[PDB]
């Protein structure tokens, strides 16, 4: 629950309020998340929610410095495309 | 003093059969690894 709510607390801050560019509060709140993984094993059971829980915090050890520099007033629309283009990736094909 | 003690004793009687079907309904309903129930498990587990 409590995770949950978290993620849910942030989850509508726009472009102005989040701040999401090399000196990212929500990449910050992913290094929470980070600390919420440190807690996240253990090992009594596995639930459904448990493993819904691991499958909505889990391998941010890759989003953690991804995207602190993809953030940048460097990432211009044009790097967006590259983005999209290079990953092949549809999501910025059709928002960039 | 006896009625006092009397009372105890029906009062003990009764909290048996009382945990009786406390935990016969514990195994069907609930926390009991039984179905998906998502995330909705919490009002359950709260009322129990």
């Amino acid at each position: 629950d409590s995770v949950i709510k978290n993620i849910q607390q942030f989850k509508e801050k726009s472009w102005q309020d989040v701040s999401k560019d090399d000196l990212a509060k929500m990449e910050e709140d992913a290094g929470k998340y980070g600390e919420q993984c440190s807690r996240l094993p253990k090992d009594l059971k596995e639930w459904q929610a448990y493993r819904d829980l691991k499958n909505y915090i889990d391998s941010l050890r890759e989003q953690l410095p991804l995207i602190i520099s993809l953030k940048k007033p460097s990432i211009m629309p044009r790097h967006w495309e590259k983005i999209k283009e290079i990953t092949n990736t549809k999501l910025n094909y059709e928002n960039p | 003093q006896a009625i006092y003690l009397k009372e105890l004793k029906q009062s003990i009687k009764d909290f048996t059969n009382q945990v009786s079907i406390f935990r016969r309904d514990y195994e069907k309903n609930g926390p009991m690894v039984e179905g998906i129930s998502p995330a909705e498990a919490m009002e359950r587990l709260r009322r129990f």
